């Protein structure tokens, strides 16, 4: 009958500069012989073609699939992704939403932490120097 | 009663010092040969620091007395390859449990020694205060920082940590005892000020040594620029304000060190009697800093391995804090008061504290 | 950066019927792509669990992974004796940049009743002394625990240094041990002495028993 | 759905080793090849894959030591400098969510020293359950199979893990226990059988008068 594919994680959150691993499988049989992965935009789904801007692939066995993005943007990368499998009786689809957080998120308790060291010496400062 | 509750008291002090040791020294040799080395390491290397530090204290200390402790059989040269061989506040120690001994057992003896002993224990007191907040409170930090980023909690852990709380239980005791002992105690129940002393202090010390440990398990690299960014800072305000503790002003450093590392954990006044400013102050760096802590934790949730249950430990962290805060209040507004060898160090810092 | 996994605890222990539990630790965010794997010794490896928490197809219940990000756990329940394996955790989350490397590892111990040692000692045979080579096999059957001491005496005389030991895994029938110890002699140390015997020590054996022969007798 | 290694002997440093995966019941095109390696007595350690497309990936300590390649039916692992710290046991395994179905594995061996034939030796039955065995004793290089009359004894084998002595060549033994009225009316003869040096040897184990 027809396929029922599914997402192993259906949204992920990974960082800029390493490489998401969305999945798709399915169990249904016959198993999906080809694997089709598509990004979502404002009314349009752009195929993922491997080898594109050297940062994507497409690893597709029978009844899964995985897309990898290396080097993840922030400014094309996030958003939602469609994994479309077709077996001979059919065609299903799978939806993944990939989030990006930056480096402003990562070095939050550096800034944080320098921030306060930096609050304190002006409050100290004042409260003895000139006021005390 | 006073030389029974001296004696008693002491041994009390001297028994739980040794435990503590005992149990930080079986700690890191069962990581030694249990596994991972850079948690013996570190043990070793704070536990070494602390014990040189200390032991620089108390030298300090003795170099200034003046014409007293002639009960010394050590002339100049013993003292000093003892407290060079980094085994030391011993002496100190037996010297108070010999002489409390000797004045119990003797029928009476002269006001002079009397006084000679109640300097002596104010002595250790002093000693243990510093010992705790420079040895056991990091120690328990780090303890605690390797249970919750291991993840396997073992029993030497367990009891380093009763023990930890032990002493600083004593310790705190001890010191607020030594505190209100020193200048007339106008209310009747210094006992009671001396317990709703230890609960207010230790009730908020610990939130703070899980918010140091949490950051500690969740990045053990970035500890080291965190603690000597505000050990600098702390230093700074202390050279800023006024101290004069002991007679050497050369040797000031390492008062301003211990001043410095002691604020870290809580609150200690350093040599005014100005409060309800500098109070506030305190506990808005010590609370934002928890704050921030336990944010980046919040933050890095899935980072540790599923050990001692953090869904339970840290609902009683903000209990024991608001509780410790309440008590403080209640410290402040209730209890607080209002204003022959004898410690000039403890003179100084007991009228600095009661003004 | 290939990521590395940090594979805990080394051994675990557990009776018939109980539950062990043991953690990966990822160098990096590998949330839901780690292999569970059981190798019995000598055999290939099996898969048990995929995507940390799927099992495999033909796999018992007993087995179950837990665990996202970058902390995993597998636990084990009613531990049976065919589980006495080692057993190795895997990342395979984006090979192409930070490759598929395998756990530590940790050999799980079932922990039976303890069995004393039926002990069997073996001459050389005459073919063997033709090579002008003596070995002594003294033998440790169907024993628990593990550990346990083989002590070799020749002519009362304690030898070390001119032996070897090995141990082989759990049985998966009865979690039972077995030791083969092997004296290696020359034709001329052999013939020199008479009485050779094997002095072993274990748990299961409420006294050190002694098995001895007798050369040529 | 299974795969074969082929090719582990012996070799000196330096020497280049070409070792070959047939795969059986499924096609390379459709699915990607992992080569594992195992030190003995260790850990399994990760050398590199091939995907369906063609593409390789190695890991980082492997970068260069090694070369994967694949024809229709079975894929190539190349060694082009192996040293000592190389000898071990290599599978294949198919990739599909992790690895599911793997190769026997075959065994690689790099030294300096030469091949060795074993020697097997009985243990007589001493004099209600007697017990019985073959000494493997002085062969190089491993693995050697020891199975008894012929695989039709199998219960109660117990087949110690070999160990290196001080010449530099691996011994075992084989030990099994048997019922002893079955001594006197049956025959046990252990096969022993060293591949690298083509030795078949089927010994009889008879009991002392
Ligand atoms: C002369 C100068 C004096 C002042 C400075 C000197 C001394 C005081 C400084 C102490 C800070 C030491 C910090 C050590 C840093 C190096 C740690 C390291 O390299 O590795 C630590 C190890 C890492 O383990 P991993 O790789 O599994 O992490 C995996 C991580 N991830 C999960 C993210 C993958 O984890 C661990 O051991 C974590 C354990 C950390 C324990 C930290 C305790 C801090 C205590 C502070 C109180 C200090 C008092 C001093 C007394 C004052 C005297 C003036």
């Amino acid at each position: 009958g027809p396929p029922r594919v599914k997402a192993v994680k259906s949204s992920e959150h990974i960082n800029e500069g390493e490489t998401a691993m969305l999945v798709c499988k399915s169990e249904s049989v016959p198993p999906v012989t080809d694997w089709a992965w598509y990004k979502i935009t404002d009314s349009e789904d752009k195929a993922l073609m491997q080898g594109s801007e050297s940062r994507f692939f497409v690893s597709s066995s029978q009844g899964r699939s995985e897309l990898h993005i290396e080097n993840l943007n922030m400014e094309a990368d996030p958003g939602q992704y469609r994994c479309q499998g077709t077996s001979s009786k059919g065609s299903d689809q799978a939806i993944i939403t990939l989030r990006v957080r930056s480096h402003l998120a990562a070095l939050w308790p550096f800034l944080g932490i320098v921030a306060e060291v930096l609050v304190l010496v002006t409050i100290i400062f004042i409260y003895e120097k000139r006021r005390k | 009663g006073a030389l029974l509750r001296d004696l008693v008291l002491g041994v009390l002090g001297t028994a739980a010092f040794l435990l503590d040791l005992g149990t930080d020294l079986w700690a890191a040799v069962q990581y030694a040969l249990g596994g991972r080395y850079l948690w013996a390491a570190l043990v070793l290397a704070l536990l070494g620091l602390a014990s040189v530090a200390l032991q620089l204290f108390s030298w300090l200390w003795l170099r200034a007395d003046p014409a007293g402790l002639h009960g010394s059989q050590p002339p100049r040269r013993c003292l000093a390859l003892l407290h060079l061989l980094q085994l030391g506040y011993l002496y100190r120690c037996v010297q108070e449990l010999r002489q409390g001994l000797l004045v119990w057992q003797q029928e009476e003896p002269s006001e002079f020694d009397l006084a000679y002993a109640d300097f002596l224990a104010l002595d250790i007191s002093m000693l243990r205060l510093f010992e705790t907040f420079l040895e056991t409170a990091p120690q328990l930090t780090l303890v605690l920082a390797i249970m919750l980023q291991s993840g396997r909690a073992e029993y030497y852990q367990w009891v380093g940590i009763c023990t930890s709380f032990l002493g600083i239980s004593w310790a705190l005791l001890d010191y607020h005892r030594a505190l209100r002992t020193c200048l007339p105690s106008k209310p009747l129940l210094g006992l009671g000020s001396s317990v709703i002393y230890f609960l207010w202090n230790l009730l908020l010390l610990w939130p703070r040594v899980l918010a140091v440990a949490l950051f500690s398990a969740l990045f053990p690299s970035y500890v080291a620029l965190h603690f000597l960014g505000l050990w600098l800072v702390l230093l700074l305000w202390v050279w800023l304000q006024g101290t004069d503790f002991m007679p050497d002003p050369s040797s000031e450093w390492l008062y301003r060190v211990t001043v410095a590392t002691i604020l870290y954990f809580s609150w200690f006044n350093v040599a005014e009697g100005r409060t309800r400013g500098r109070a506030i102050i305190h506990f808005a760096f010590l609370l934002s800093d928890s704050i921030l802590l336990v944010a980046t934790w919040v933050t890095h949730s899935s980072w540790l391995p599923s050990g001692i249950p953090l869904q339970l430990w840290l609902p009683v962290g903000c209990g024991c804090f608001f509780l410790g805060l309440a008590l403080r209040l209640v410290y402040y507004h209730w209890l607080h008061p209002s204003c022959l060898p004898q410690n000039r160090r403890m003179t100084h810092l007991a009228q600095k504290f009661f003004p | 950066a290939d990521v590395v996994m940090t594979q805990t605890p080394s051994s675990v222990s557990a009776a018939v019927g109980g539950t062990v539990t043991i953690n990966c630790q990822a160098s990096q965010s590998i949330s839901a792509y780690l292999a569970w794997y059981q190798q019995k010794p000598g055999q290939p490896p099996k898969l048990l669990i995929y995507d940390a928490s799927d099992l495999a197809s033909g796999v018992s219940s007993r087995f179950k992974g837990s665990g996202s990000g970058t902390q995993f756990t597998l636990t084990i329940s009613a531990l049976e004796c065919a589980d006495a394996a080692t057993y190795y955790c895997q990342s395979y989350y984006a090979i192409i940049t930070y490759g598929a490397a395998f756990g530590g590892g940790t050999e799980v111990v079932v922990k039976r009743t303890v069995a004393a040692p039926s002990v069997f000692i073996f001459p050389p045979s005459d073919e063997q002394l033709k090579s002008g080579t003596a070995s002594v096999v003294c033998l440790l059957n169907n024993f628990y625990p593990r550990e346990a001491k083989v002590q070799w005496k020749v002519d009362n005389a304690l030898q070390s240094g001119n032996s070897q030991e090995s141990v082989t895994e759990q049985d998966s029938k009865d979690c039972t041990y077995s030791l083969s110890s092997t004296l290696t002699l020359s034709k001329a140390d052999y013939e020199k002495h008479k009485v050779y015997a094997c002095e072993v020590t274990h748990q299961g054996l409420s006294s050190p028993v002694t098995k001895s022969f007798n050369r040529g007798e | 759905q299974s795969v074969e290694e082929s090719g582990g002997r012996l070799v000196t440093p330096g020497t280049p080793l070409t070792l070959t995966c047939t795969v059986s019941g499924f096609s390379l095109s459709d699915y990607a090849m992992n080569w594992v390696r195992q030190a003995p007595g260790k850990g399994l350690e990760w050398i590199g894959i091939i995907y369906a497309s063609g593409s390789r990936y190695y890991a980082s300590w492997a970068k260069g030591r090694f070369t994967i390649s694949k024809t229709s039916t079975t894929v190539d692992l190349k060694i082009t400098s192996p040293t000592t710290e190389d000898t071990a046991t290599y599978f294949c395994a198919r990739y599909y969510a992790g690895s599911d179905i793997w190769g026997p594995g075959t065994l690689v061996t790099v030294s300096s020293a030469s091949t060795k034939g074993p020697s097997v030796f009985p243990l007589a039955p001493s004099s209600g359950t007697a017990a019985l065995g073959c000494l493997v004793k002085d062969y190089f290089p491993e693995p050697v199979t020891v199975s008894w009359n012929s695989g039709a004894l199998t219960s109660g084998v117990h087949t110690f893990p070999a160990v290196l002595q001080s010449s530099g060549l691996y011994s075992l033994s084989s030990v099994v226990t048997v019922p002893s009225s079955s001594l006197g009316t049956q025959t046990y003869i252990c096969n022993v059988n060293h591949k690298p040096s083509n030795t078949k040897v089927d010994k009889k184990v008879e009991p002392k008068s």
